[PDB]
RNA sequence: GUGAAGCCGGCUUUCUGGCGUUGCUUGGCUGCAACUGCCGUCAGCCAUUGAUGAUCGUUCUUCUCUCCGUAUUGGGGAGUGAGAGGGAGAGAACGCGGUCUGAGUGGU
């Protein structure tokens, strides 16, 4: 009963019908990773991406127009937590992809191990993101780095990170939290702060979107890092 | 133009697929009109059982805490009303300070 | 909905940081703000006039925005005095 | 090297705590079934 | 073939909305219960009365 | 479950059978081949069910098709063809589904 229409993202799918959800096709049919409801068409079976609960499908809802996480392409995630959405990337950039889930949490650390024994495109990294260089047997060059750390020197953690993993013309995805940053300033304030330190180094923000319906004093910031002359 | 989409999609924020997407893609399920009447309704049942459980759980919290306020009076130590009881919220009292012996 | 969609130049929205702002009201009030000793700079002056042997008056002995209405009826009450 | 961050060892897996009394469980009804299957079998034998 | 009118069609014509009445409950719970989260006659006539009446 | 009816052929074998198609040929009602292709005719042999159970039981969507052909809005038939749906068994993930209370007791 369910009808199913493509999203303008690939990789992505949105799901009508009893349910309005927001899906992305299951690597591991039959397996659920935090209690999502799937729902199968006919044969290929999908899984709802809450956006209450994470920040890039709040910005796939609110209209971004490029998130340039695609199938086929290697992603470094930033801030992975117990890996909610990282299982939902893993989703989009398929076997082909990779993608390296960082998180300095002991505890949100031994949630992303049991997720990353039943995918195998998900690499796990427990270290800190302020030390890139401590972890750079493991990672190759990356495509796209998605960054939520929500911690105040953000775009420094970022910048180091790109220098070190990202290549030339690669796409960067942050998540900007006004009060974490600083509590008592105003949110546009803050946020067109971190746009001229992003300026600072070789990062140029090509758009920004605020998360207002499931959050509230979130942006989000898309942009290229050292683009081609 | 900048989102390489049609105008009509410019008003629908949370799915605006590009031109060439939309000519190369297929919308897959129920397609008929019947059918999508069918699913319109469904979400206006599903949404007012949302509404319906939410506005339970706020009378929910109110009860018990009027019991649990209710529960504080049966106590020996001087007290004094400091506001009346409400139907979204019990009155608040402030208890003489002595220590538990 | 035009309003909700902005386009802005790399270059212009780069404005005064609203965190500097508060600081530098901090020094001011810290420094010439209420509670302070403060006088005016004619009138620091004007101490020395005071003491001397032959007593002048202020520095700069005229206000320029005391009064501008009252400044032309004086001139016109003048040019009566001498008929 | 994640198991090496996160403290993990042959030692500190609490996961064969799990596996050995469920097993024990298993082969106590395992051992019911059979030794009654003895006693059954042989009653027509020797049934004292 | 070229499906660019036929998803124009199903992408425009079923147009539906939740009330207002519903999102609006929907987003307060989100929010949470927590200190952080959580949001005729006047002086002036009586006294001049009890001067010109009783006074 | 029912309970008495079904089906009617083969191999040898003459008349040096015919009727045919399909390729090549041909001056020529010319030949050459192929048939898992039909209709016989002439005699001989062989086989020839059932109460110890004859007869009789299926929804949908489709294709692999095929023959008549109402070839134009067709119809059927044969498909170990696919699935959908139904029945039985064995697994996996998730749900129902929500983890008592909170300052007094004993001796003198």
């Amino acid at each position: 009963n369910v009808m199913v229409e493509p999203h303008r993202h690939e990789g992505v799918f949105i799901c009508r019908g009893k349910e309005d959800a927001l899906v992305t096709k299951n690597l591991v049919p039959g397996e659920s990773v935090y209690g999502e409801k799937r729902v199968s068409i006919s044969k290929i079976e999908y899984r709802a991406w809450n956006p209450f609960r994470s920040k890039l499908a709040a910005a796939i809802l609110g209209g971004v127009d490029q998130i340039h996480i695609k199938p086929g392409a290697k992603v470094l995630y930033l801030g992975a937590a117990s890996g909610t959405t990282v299982s939902h990337v893993s989703d989009i950039v398929g076997p082909d992809g990779l993608v390296y889930a960082v998180e300095f949490s002991h505890r949100s650390g031994r949630d992303l191990i049991n997720l990353a024994k039943k995918r195998t495109n998900i690499i796990p990294v427990i270290e800190d993101a302020r030390h890139p260089h401590k972890y750079r047997m493991l990672i190759a060059m990356v495509d796209v780095i998605f960054a939520d750390v929500a911690q105040p020197d953000q775009t420094r953690i970022v910048a180091l990170n790109a220098h070190t993993f990202l290549r030339n013309g690669g796409h960067f995805v942050i998540s900007i939290k006004a009060n974490c940053i600083d509590s008592t300033a105003s949110a546009e304030a803050v946020f067109a702060s971190e746009v001229k330190k992003m300026q600072q180094e070789n990062m140029k923000p090509q758009e920004q979107l605020t998360l207002e319906p499931y959050e509230r004093d979130h942006a989000v910031v898309v942009g290229v890092y050292r683009p081609p002359p | 133009t900048h989102l390489q989409t049609a105008p009509e999609l410019v008003d629908r924020v949370f799915n605006r697929p590009r031109i060439e997407t939309l000519q190369k893609e297929k919308v897959k399920g129920v397609t008929n009109q019947t059918g999508l009447k069918r699913i319109a309704k469904e979400r206006q049942k599903q949404y007012n059982c949302l509404t319906q459980r939410i506005e339970r759980e706020k009378k929910l919290f109110v009860i018990a805490q009027k019991i649990q306020t209710r529960k504080d009076l049966m106590d020996k130590t001087q007290k004094v009303k400091v506001k009346k009881e409400t139907v979204n919220s019990p009155a608040i009292y402030k208890f003489q300070s002595r220590r538990k012996r | 909905q035009n309003k909700s969609y902005l386009a802005v130049r790399l270059k212009d929205q780069d404005l005064r940081d609203s965190r500097q702002q508060a600081a530098q009201a901090f020094i001011h009030n810290s420094l010439y703000g209420p509670g302070t000793n403060r006088t005016t700079v004619n009138k620091f002056l004007s101490l020395a006039n005071k003491r001397l042997p032959v007593k002048r008056a202020a520095v700069q002995f005229l206000n320029n925005a005391w009064g501008i209405q009252k400044k032309q009826n004086a001139k016109r009450f003048k040019r009566r005095w001498m008929v | 090297l994640s198991r090496y961050r996160l403290k993990f060892s042959a030692d500190k897996v609490d996961t064969m705590i799990v596996q050995a009394i469920s097993l024990l469980d298993d082969l106590d009804k395992e051992l019911n079934n059979y030794i009654m299957r003895c006693r059954e079998w042989y009653g027509w034998h020797f049934p004292e | 073939r070229d499906h660019l009118r036929v998803n124009l069609k199903f992408l425009t014509r079923t147009r539906s909305t939740v009330a207002e009445s519903v999102s609006q409950q929907i987003l307060r719970q989100n929010r949470g219960r927590k200190a952080c989260d959580r949001p005729v006659f006047t002086e002036e006539d009586f006294q001049k009365f009890q001067q010109e009446y009783f006074g």
